């Protein structure tokens, strides 16, 4: 028999869910003390990026950030790695057990 | 794994003196190639362990 | 091992800035704290202590322009 | 410009259960009374997927509290309302959170 | 497992096992606002340590 984990996946849900939400809104830990867009901006500072075209190209740049967002929502599509990782997990395991 | 000197593993005893007291020599190694299989097992799935 | 860690016991809520948008178009940002408002004072508290101290600069960053939610200060070319 | 890119990476297993006299002698006492000469076999192989499935809890606490040290949040949130900030959208990564 | 204890002397018929739900993790919660109040944030900053 598969016995269940001892967490649910919907508790897992839930923690995922508050790791994201702590770097949107005060006091912003996960963003590690300042806002969002202000971290982002520190961030691509960093690099080697001046901090006036940082000000302003911001509407592009969270564009920009949107439409990665968005095409990584809409790519699992019978090609993508990740899910052939997934799905190598769960047929090792039925082929372990009929064998 | 000292618990597994006292099993029979399908011989008539885990003793190896009595084997060696109550049966013909060619009656014998028959019943102790069972003990001999049986505690080399139990010696491979030690060391797979460890 | 033994691990020591800081640890906080007692809090108060505070409202705070993350930069300010100063005369000439030019901008500061805090480094390791807020711009809080001390006696209709601009003032820089540390992020991790309450204690309210002069803008200088080495509590802030400088930037030649400024974010469009900075908070705005004509009176502050201080210290 | 912004390129995104996301990865996957596995942190456990099913936890499989074997009972071992039931795979071994089914229902039959003669098969039974055979096995009882083997003797500690199967509780070796029961001990053994124990201790697998104990490092597989282990594990699964151990992610869930890396997600959790240290998060304080605002007891007045709302995901229904609050999915949004600087116009960047976090609509598919947030689940159900707040009061009601 | 909790048993009916003496001052908490049961008079029915229950079972001393509950069955509930296994929570093992939070998050610390403050009564703040999560949008700038007339451009300012709220914060909880410490006063002793
Ligand atoms: C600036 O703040 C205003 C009011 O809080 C908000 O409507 C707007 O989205 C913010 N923009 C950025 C880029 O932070
Ligand atoms: C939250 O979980 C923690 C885990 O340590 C526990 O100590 C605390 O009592 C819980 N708080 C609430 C409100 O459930
Ligand atoms: C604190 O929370 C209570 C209800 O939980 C609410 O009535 C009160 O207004 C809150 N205080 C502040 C300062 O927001
Ligand atoms: C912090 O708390 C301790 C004990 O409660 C007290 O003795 C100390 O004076 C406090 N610190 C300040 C700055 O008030």
């Amino acid at each position: 028999k598969v016995l269940p984990p001892i967490l649910s996946e919907t508790q897992i849900s839930g923690y995922t869910t508050a790791a994201t939400v702590a770097a949107m809104f005060p006091p912003w830990s996960a963003a590690a003390g300042v806002p969002f867009s202000l971290n982002v901006q520190y961030r691509i500072n960093g690099l080697g990026v001046t901090m006036d075209v940082l000000n302003k190209n911001q509407k592009l740049i969270a564009n920009a950030f949107n439409k990665a967002l968005l095409s990584i929502q809409n790519g699992f599509t019978a090609t993508n790695s990740a899910l052939a990782k997934i799905q190598s997990v769960v047929n090792a395991n039925a082929q372990a057990l009929n064998s | 794994l000292l618990q597994q000197l006292f099993n029979k593993f399908g011989a008539i005893s885990s003793s190896l003196q009595e084997i060696l007291s109550r049966l013909d020599p060619p009656e014998a190694q028959v019943q102790i190639d069972r003990l001999i299989n049986g505690r080399l097992t139990a010696l491979n799935a030690y060391v797979s362990q460890q | 091992f033994i691990h020591f860690s800081y640890k906080p016991t007692s809090f108060k809520t505070v409202l705070v800035s993350p930069g300010l948008c100063l005369s000439g178009d030019r901008g500061i940002a805090p480094k390791q704290g807020y711009f809080i408002k001390q006696n209709d004072s601009w003032m820089f508290t540390g992020s991790s202590y309450y204690y309210p101290e002069p803008i200088s600069d080495k509590n802030v960053v400088f930037m030649n322009s400024c974010s469009v939610n900075f908070t705005k200060a004509p009176f502050i070319y201080l210290n | 410009t912004i390129a995104g890119h996301e990865e996957f990476i596995q942190t456990s297993s099913p936890k499989v259960t074997i009972d071992c006299s039931a795979f071994v002698c089914s229902n039959y006492a003669a098969c039974h009374d055979l096995l009882s000469e083997y003797g500690t076999f199967c509780d070796n192989i029961n001990s053994i997927l124990n201790e697998v499935n104990d490092l597989l809890d282990i594990t699964q606490l151990q992610v869930a509290n890396a997600l959790m040290q240290g998060v304080t949040l605002s007891s007045n949130l709302n995901t229904n309302l609050h999915s949004d900030v600087d116009n960047i959208d976090f609509k598919s990564l947030l689940g159900c959170l707040g009061s009601q | 497992y909790a048993l009916p204890s003496s001052g908490s002397a049961s008079r029915g018929i229950s079972s001393p096992y509950r069955f509930v739900t296994f929570e093992p993790f939070n998050v610390s919660f403050v009564n703040d606002s999560v949008e700038t109040v007339g451009g300012l944030f709220e914060i909880q900053i410490p006063t002793n340590f």
